[PDB]
């Protein structure tokens, strides 16, 4: 292989590996924020579904 | 065959023969024998080979590397720019090694050429060797086996800060 092909093939390799490296660092920060604040799709632990509530008038009024 | 400016030699001064003896010089007759028995057949073989070479003249070229931005102009961690700058710095480092090698060859040729008068007559070569080694030492010495343009720059900036301080204290 000529030097140019290896050289530009190297840059293509470096671009892929640098983009992957940045994403790995951004995922760690997103995970830290989502776990601490709970405002994201991850670490979203279930709560009781409000559709299980019965809103019909009851036997007694105060409720 | 080579650039006489890169690898200079002074003009040669050979004294003429001046015999003060009637005895024949054995070296003169051996020289004539060497010319007839060694040089001429050697020259005849070479001229045949060069005749074959002239029938097939083809060329090769010295590779030219465009200049690219230095490591000083690279944003931190920007590997695409750092890569090209790093490769350029490595090519320059090898070139500077051969520049020193050229100057050392000049010095050693002068020492042999000047004989018992080298200490005086090779001063200009000694001075040029002294300067290139100092410049080479400043650029590349003490970087370590894992050298890089980054480490090279860190050394220059340390040197520049020591020079700025010393000038201030003056």
């Amino acid at each position: 292989d000529g030097p140019e092909k290896n050289y530009e093939r190297t840059m293509a390799i470096l671009q892929i590996e640098a983009e992957k490296a940045e994403l790995r660092l951004k995922e760690l920060e997103v995970r830290r924020l989502m776990r601490a604040r709970g405002d994201g799709p991850w670490f979203h632990y279930p709560t009781i579904d409000k559709e299980l509530i019965d809103h019909s008038p009851k036997a007694t009024p105060d409720n | 065959s080579w650039d006489k400016d890169v690898y200079p030699e002074p003009p040669r001064r050979t004294p003429a023969p001046s015999p003060q003896t009637s005895l024949p010089n054995p070296i003169t007759y051996l020289t004539k024998a060497f010319d007839l028995l060694v040089d001429r057949p050697v020259t005849l073989v070479r001229e045949f080979i060069e005749r074959q070479h002239a029938k097939n003249k083809y060329y090769y070229y010295h590779r030219e590397f465009r200049r690219v931005p230095d490591i000083t102009e690279c944003q931190e961690k920007d590997v695409l720019c750092m890569f090209e700058a790093e490769m350029q710095w490595r090519r320059d480092y090898k070139v500077d090694q051969e520049i020193v090698n050229i100057i050392q060859e000049r010095l050693k040729a002068c020492q042999q050429r000047e004989g018992e008068s080298h200490r005086q007559n090779c001063a200009k070569e000694l001075e040029q060797f002294t300067q290139v080694v100092k410049a080479y030492q400043d650029r590349y010495h003490d970087l370590g086996a894992h050298y890089s343009a980054r480490k090279c720059l860190a050394k220059q900036k340390q040197r520049m800060l020591a020079e700025r301080k010393a000038a201030k204290e003056a």
